[PDB]
C-alpha cells in the first residue's frame, strides 16, 4: 500500500555481527537524522576484549548509506587493584567480552541508551560472576558519555541484584527518562528500575564500581512464591493514569505459573495500577509490548504479543502461530479482557514476536501498527505485517504485507524480530520504518509515499 | 457416493510378534465421494492381551533429586519385577539431564564450574543431557549403571529438561525404540524451561528437532534454543511416545496443565525421595492403556472429516469426543463411526489419509475417489 | 534475625532439617514457602545458625 516495498533501502554489517538486533531512529526531522543499529556480537577494537559488542551510526540521505561505528568505549575490562597490589598481577573485575553490548539502542533527542544486558563482573569482595546489567547514556550529541549499571549494588548474588541482567529491555519517556527492566533480579523475579538522565549525571563518579544514583525509582523485593516470573523481559511507556508523566508497561511473561500477565506501573510512583493475565500456559505472553491510540480517542491503547501461542486448525491438528491482544482505553479505565485479537497463519511464525506504533502512516486520522513474524512466510525467512487504525480500533486484516527480497539462504534471516517506527527520515511527513533482519546482518529501512 | 473394503484383515481374537497383533479391523477402503453427499464406514477396535513395553527412565540430577537419586538403585530390578505380571516382553532405559551449560543458567567461575555445589557437597559439572544406558531387557545393568551416577548443581530453580526429552524423541535407534507401546517417565520437581528462555543466554536459534547426541552426550545445548510445546507435542505425536510426569506435590498443577495440553500422557505424584514410582508408573501406564485417541494426517483441501463413537457399557458419545473412547479394558471391542464430507471436486483425482490411534503403529488407510 | 532462604536450585528435603535445628535449639521458627526466619537468636546462636546453614548450602542472612 503505502510502504515503497518495491525498491527500500539495505544496511548490512560485518558478517557474523547480528548487525540488526536492534534497531532506532536518532535526531529526527532535523539535520544529522540518522538510523542506530546494534551489532551485539560485533567485534570491537578494545583492549583484550573479544566480540564486546558495537552501535553503528549509518548516516540518512547519503547514496551509499555507509555505517560506521560508535567508539561509546574503548577501555578493556578493568583491573582488581588488589590483584595487581598483591602477587596476583591481573585479576580483571569486569568481563566485557561476550557482553552482548549494543542490544537495546534507544534514543530521544540528542541522548542514546545503548545496554549490554550480559555484562558480568567479578564482585571486589569475593569471586563471583554476576551479570548485572550496564548501560551508557550519551548526551549532547557524544559530548559527555556517562555509565549507568545500576543493578551493579551491594546486593550482589542471585538472592539479590547480581543477576539482574538490567537493560535487557530499555524505553525513554517523552521527557527523558531512562527506563529499565531486569528479568534477572532476586532470583529471576525481575524488576523494573528508573532515573531520569538529570539524576544519573549528578550522581556520576566513575571512581566506585557499586555507584548509588539518588532519587531512582525501582520495584521493591517480592515473596519467594513470585521467583522465576521475568518482569521485565519487555517495557513500553504510555499515559494510563490520567497524569501527565508517562506510566511503565511491563512484561511478566513466565509469571502466574507460566500463564504470564502484563502490569502497569504509575508515574511519579512505581506502584501497579493495571494486571492482564494471559490466555494459554506457556504462551510466552508478553514478548513484546506497546501502547499507542489506535482509535483516535486520544488515549494510549495497550497491545501485547505472545509469540509461542499454539492453535489447532479446523482439521484438528495443532500448530504454533502467534497471537497478539489489544486491549481499547476508555474514560472509566483499561477493561481486563482483550478488545480484539490478531492470530497468525504461518505454523512456527512466532507471529507477535516484535510491536512497534507507526504513527499515521495513512495519514487517515488513526494511527496503525506493525507486527513481525521472524520464521514466518513461504521459505521460513520472516514476515512484517501492517494493520491499519479505525474507529473500531485495529482492523481484523493487514493493510500491507512486506517480505526480504534476497533469496533464502542456509541460516533463517530473523526479517521482522526488530521494528521500529513513528519518524519521518526523508522529511516528507510520512512516518517510516526500519525492520531488523540480523540473521543475515542486514537493516531495511521503508518509507511512505 | 460408495465404498469398499480391500484388505480388511480380521482382528487378532482372545488369547506372537508385535506386528502380527492386530488391533484396527479394517485396512484399505476407497470412498467414491460425491460432492455434497458425504460417506461413512465404521472399524472395530480391539485392546490386545499382552503388547511389548518400552519404558525410558528420564530423571532431572540437578542439586534438587538429590536424595531421590538414593533411592533409585533397585529400581532397575524392582519394575521389571512388578512388570512381568503386565507383560512378557520388557526393556528398560535411563537418562539424566540438569541444564543449558551457559552463564545465566549456571556459575561460570571455575571453582563453582567444577563443583556447582558447595564444599561440603562433591557434585559434579553440570551437563545438558546424557544416555545413561539404551534400552535394554537385563536390570542389573541398570542397577549398576544407576547406582554410580553422581548428582549435579545448578542456580535457577526451573530445569532444562525439554530438550532432554526432544533428544530422546527424535534420535531413535541411538536410543533404541521399537514400534512398540513406547512410554517415557519425566521425573522433576521443579518448572521447565520452554521457547524464549533462551534469549537471557544470548540464544536465539529456534530448536530444530534433530538428533545431536555425541558420544552418548547431547553438544549443542548452547547453539538451539528451548523447545516450545507445540514442537514438543508434534515430535512426541510423530514418534509414538506416551509421557508420564512424576512430579513432586509442589508442582502438581504446572504438570496437570502441561498434560492437558499434551496428548496421551499422565501426571503422577511422586512422594518422598522416590519412594513410589513404581506403583505411579503401573498406574500411569493403566490410565494411558484404557483410552483410544484417533487422529487423521493432513487432510486435503476442501474434506471435513466427522468421528462418532461407540464405547463400552452403552455410553454413544458424540461431538469431539467422538474420536475418545475411555475405559477400555483388556480384549474389549469398540466401534467408531467415521463419515468424510467433501465439499468441492478437488483437480487431485484420488488423495488417501491415514487413521491412527495415537500410539500405536497400526494404520487404516483411506483412499477417496472425487466425483 | 537469621533468615535463610533456599529457594535456588536447592533440595526440599534441606530446608526444614534448619527448622528442626532451630526449634529443638529452643528458639521461635517463623515458617516460610521456601524461606525460614527465626526470632531471640543470640550471638552463639546466629552464629551456630549461620554455621549450619552456609554447610547446608543455604544463603543465610540476619535481620
Ligand atoms: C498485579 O499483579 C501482580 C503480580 O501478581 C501483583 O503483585 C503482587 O501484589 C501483592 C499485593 O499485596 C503483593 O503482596 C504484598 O507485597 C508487599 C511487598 O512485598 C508486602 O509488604 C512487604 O512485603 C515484604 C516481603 O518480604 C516484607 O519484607 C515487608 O516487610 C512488607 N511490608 C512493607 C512495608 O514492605 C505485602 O504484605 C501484606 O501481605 C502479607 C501477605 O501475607 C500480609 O501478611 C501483610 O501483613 C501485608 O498485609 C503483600 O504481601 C506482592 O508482593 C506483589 N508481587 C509482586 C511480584 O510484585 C500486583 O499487586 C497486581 N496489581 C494489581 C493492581 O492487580
Ligand atoms: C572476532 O575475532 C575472533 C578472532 O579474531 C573470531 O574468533 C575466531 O578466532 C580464531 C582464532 O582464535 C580464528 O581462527 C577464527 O576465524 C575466528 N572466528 C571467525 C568466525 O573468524 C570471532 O569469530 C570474530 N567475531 C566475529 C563476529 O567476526
Ligand atoms: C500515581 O502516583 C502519584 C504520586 O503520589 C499520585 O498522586 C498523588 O495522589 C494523592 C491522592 O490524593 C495525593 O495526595 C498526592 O499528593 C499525589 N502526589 C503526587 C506526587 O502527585 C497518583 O494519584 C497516582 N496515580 C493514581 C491513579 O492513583
Ligand atoms: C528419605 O531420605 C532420608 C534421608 O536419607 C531418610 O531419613 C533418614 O535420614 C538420615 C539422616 O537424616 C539418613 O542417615 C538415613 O539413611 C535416612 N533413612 C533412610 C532409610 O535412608 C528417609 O527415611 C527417606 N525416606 C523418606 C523421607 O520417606
Ligand atoms: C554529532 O556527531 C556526529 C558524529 O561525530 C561524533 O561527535 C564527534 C565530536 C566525535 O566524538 C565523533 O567520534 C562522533 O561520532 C557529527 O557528524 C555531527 O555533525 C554532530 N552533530 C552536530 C550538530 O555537530
Ligand atoms: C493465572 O491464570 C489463570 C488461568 O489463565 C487465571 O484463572 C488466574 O486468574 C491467573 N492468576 C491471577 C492472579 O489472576
Ligand atoms: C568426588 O568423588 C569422586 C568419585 O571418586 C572423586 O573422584 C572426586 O575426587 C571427588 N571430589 C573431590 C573434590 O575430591
Ligand atoms: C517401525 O515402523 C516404521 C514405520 O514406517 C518403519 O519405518 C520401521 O522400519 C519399523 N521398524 C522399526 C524398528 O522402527
Ligand atoms: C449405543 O449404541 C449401541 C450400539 O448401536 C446401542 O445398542 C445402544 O442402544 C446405544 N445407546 C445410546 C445411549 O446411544
Ligand atoms: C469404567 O467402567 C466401569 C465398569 O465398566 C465402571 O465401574 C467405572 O465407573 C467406569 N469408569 C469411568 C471413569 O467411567
Ligand atoms: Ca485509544
Ligand atoms: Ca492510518
Ligand atoms: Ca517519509
Ligand atoms: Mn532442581
Amino acid at each position: 500500500f503505502n510502504l515503497d516495498a518495491e525498491a527500500p533501502a539495505v544496511l548490512s554489517g560485518p558478517p557474523g555481527s547480528f548487525f540488526g538486533f536492534s534497531v532506532e531512529f536518532y535526531r529526527p526531522g532535523t539535520d544529522g537524522v540518522s538510523v542506530l543499529v546494534g551489532a551485539p556480537k560485533a567485534n570491537t577494537s578494545q583492549p583484550g576484549v573479544l566480540q564486546g559488542g558495537a552501535v553503528y551510526l549509518c548516516p540518512w540521505g547519503a547514496s551509499p548509506t555507509q555505517c560506521t561505528p560508535i567508539e561509546f568505549d574503548s577501555k578493556g575490562s578493568r583491573l582488581l587493584e588488589s590483584s595487581l597490589s598483591s602477587s596476583e598481577g591481573e585479576e580483571p573485575v569486569e568481563y566485557k567480552s561476550l557482553q552482548w553490548f549494543g542490544a537495546t539502542v534507544r534514543a530521544h533527542g540528542s541522548s542514546i541508551l545503548a545496554c549490554a544486558p550480559l555484562y558480568s563482573w567479578r564482585t571486589e569482595k569475593e569471586p563471583l560472576s554476576d551479570p548485572v546489567g550496564t548501560c551508557y547514556l550519551s548526551t549532547d550529541n557524544f559530548t559527555r558519555i556517562l555509565e549507568y549499571a545500576p543493578c551493579r549494588s551491594d546486593f550482589s548474588w542471585a538472592a539479590g541484584q547480581g543477576y539482574c541482567q538490567g537493560g535487557f529491555s530499555a524505553e525513554f519517556t517523552k521527557t527523558g527518562r531512562v527506563v529499565l527492566g531486569g528479568p534477572g533480579s532476586y532470583f529471576w523475579q525481575g524488576q523494573i528500575l528508573s532515573a531520569t538522565q538529570e539524576q544519573i549525571a549528578e550522581s556520576y563518579y566513575p571512581e566506585y564500581l557499586i555507584n548509588l544514583v539518588q532519587g531512582q525509582l525501582q520495584t521493591r523485593q517480592a515473596s519467594s512464591i513470585y521467583d522465576d516470573s521475568y518482569l521485565g523481559y519487555s517495557v513500553a511507556v504510555g499515559e494510563f493514569s490520567g497524569d501527565d508523566t508517562e506510566d511503565f508497561v511491563a512484561g511478566v511473561p513466565k509469571g502466574n505459573l507460566t500463564y504470564g500477565y502484563v502490569t502497569i506501573l504509575n508515574g511519579s510512583d512505581i506502584r501497579s495500577l493495571y494486571n492482564f493475565s494471559g490466555e494459554q500456559m506457556a504462551s510466552y505472553f508478553g514478548y513484546a509490548v506497546a501502547a499507542t491510540d489506535v482509535n483516535g480517542d486520544g488515549l494510549d491503547d495497550l497491545l501485547v504479543g505472545a509469540p509461542l501461542l499454539m492453535d489447532r486448525t479446523p482439521d484438528g491438528r495443532p500448530q504454533e502461530v502467534g497471537r497478539v491482544y489489544v486491549y481499547l482505553q476508555h474514560p472509566a479505565g483499561i477493561e481486563p479482557t482483550p478488545t480484539l485479537t490478531l492470530t497468525g497463519h504461518d505454523e512456527f511464525g512466532r507471529f507477535g514476536s516484535s510491536l512497534t506504533p507507526l504513527g499515521d502512516l495513512d495519514q487517515d486520522g488513526y494511527n496503525d501498527v506493525a507486527i513481525g513474524a521472524p520464521f514466518g512466510g513461504e521459505t521460513q525467512q520472516g514476515v512484517v505485517f501492517v494493520f491499519p487504525g479505525g474507529p473500531g480500533g485495529l482492523g481484523s486484516k493487514p493493510s500491507q504485507v512486506l517480505q526480504p527480497l534476497w533469496a533464502a539462504s542456509h541460516t533463517p534471516d530473523f526479517f521482522g524480530s526488530a521494528l521500529r517506527g513513528g519518524r519521518d527520515l526523508d522529511g516528507n511527513g510520512y512516518p517510516d520504518l526500519i525492520v531488523g533482519s540480523f540473521g543475515v546482518d542486514k537493516a531495511v529501512v521503508y518509507r511512505g509515499r | 457416493g460408495s465404498k469398499d473394503i480391500k484388505k480388511n484383515k480380521n482382528v487378532t481374537n482372545r488369547s506372537l510378534k508385535p506386528e502380527d497383533i492386530t488391533q484396527i479391523q479394517p485396512q484399505q477402503l476407497v470412498l467414491r465421494l460425491r460432492s455434497g453427499e458425504p460417506q461413512t464406514f465404521t472399524l472395530k477396535f480391539k485392546r490386545a492381551e499382552d503388547y511389548p513395553i518400552d519404558l525410558y527412565y528420564l530423571m532431572d540430577l540437578s542439586y534438587s533429586m538429590k536424595d531421590d537419586l538414593e533411592n533409585v538403585k533397585s529400581l532397575g530390578t524392582d519394575l521389571m519385577n512388578e512388570m512381568r505380571r503386565i507383560t512378557s516382553d520388557f526393556r528398560i532405559g535411563f537418562g539424566s539431564f540438569v541444564e543449558k551449560t551457559v552463564m545465566p543458567y549456571i556459575s561460570t567461575t571455575p571453582a563453582k564450574l567444577r563443583n556447582p555445589c558447595t564444599s561440603e557437597q562433591n557434585c559434579t559439572s553440570p551437563f545438558s543431557y546424557k544416555n545413561v544406558l539404551s534400552l535394554t531387557n537385563k536390570g542389573e545393568v541398570f542397577n549398576e549403571l544407576v547406582g554410580k551416577q553422581r548428582i549435579s548443581g545448578n542456580l535457577d530453580s526451573p530445569e532444562g529438561g525439554f530438550d532432554a526429552i526432544m533428544q530422546v524423541a527424535v534420535c531413535g535407534s541411538l536410543i533404541g525404540w521399537r514400534n512398540v507401546t513406547r512410554l517415557l517417565v519425566f521425573s522433576t520437581d521443579a518448572g521447565f524451561h520452554f521457547a524464549g528462555d533462551g534469549k537471557l543466554g544470548g540464544i536465539v536459534l529456534p530448536n530444530d528437532g534433530q538428533c545431536h547426541l555425541e558420544n552418548n552426550m547431547y553438544t549443542m545445548s548452547h547453539y538451539y534454543d528451548y523447545p516450545s510445546i507445540a514442537h514438543l507435542v508434534q515430535k512426541l505425536s510423530e514418534n509414538n511416545i506416551q509421557t508420564i510426569f512424576a512430579v513432586t506435590e509442589e508442582f502438581q498443577p504446572v504438570y496437570k496443565e502441561l498434560k492437558n495440553l499434551i496428548p496421551k500422557s499422565a501426571v503422577g505424584t511422586l512422594s518422598a525421595n522416590s519412594s513410589n514410582v513404581i506403583q505411579l508408573i503401573i498406574d500411569a501406564y493403566n490410565s494411558l492403556s484404557s483410552e483410544v485417541i484417533l487422529e487423521n494426517g493432513k487432510l486435503s483441501e476442501g474434506v471435513t472429516i466427522s468421528y462418532k463413537s461407540y464405547c463400552k457399557n452403552g455410553v454413544n458419545g458424540t461431538g469431539e469426543n467422538g474420536r475418545k473412547c475411555s475405559n477400555i479394558s483388556i480384549g474389549d471391542e469398540v466401534q467408531f463411526e467415521i463419515s468424510i464430507t467433501s465439499n468441492k471436486c478437488p483437480k487431485k483425482d484420488s488423495d488417501s489419509f491415514k487413521i491412527r490411534p495415537l500410539g500405536f503403529t497400526e494404520e487404516v488407510e483411506v483412499i477417496l475417489q472425487y466425483i | 534475625e537469621v533468615e535463610v532462604h533456599g529457594r535456588g536450585d536447592i533440595p526440599r528435603s534441606s530446608l526444614e532439617l534448619f527448622e528442626k535445628v532451630a526449634k529443638e535449639l529452643g528458639l521461635k521458627v517463623e515458617r516460610n514457602h521456601r524461606t525460614v526466619t527465626v526470632k531471640g537468636v543470640s550471638e552463639e546462636q546466629i552464629r551456630e545458625l549461620e554455621e549450619v546453614a552456609k554447610k547446608l548450602g543455604l544463603w543465610v542472612l540476619v535481620r
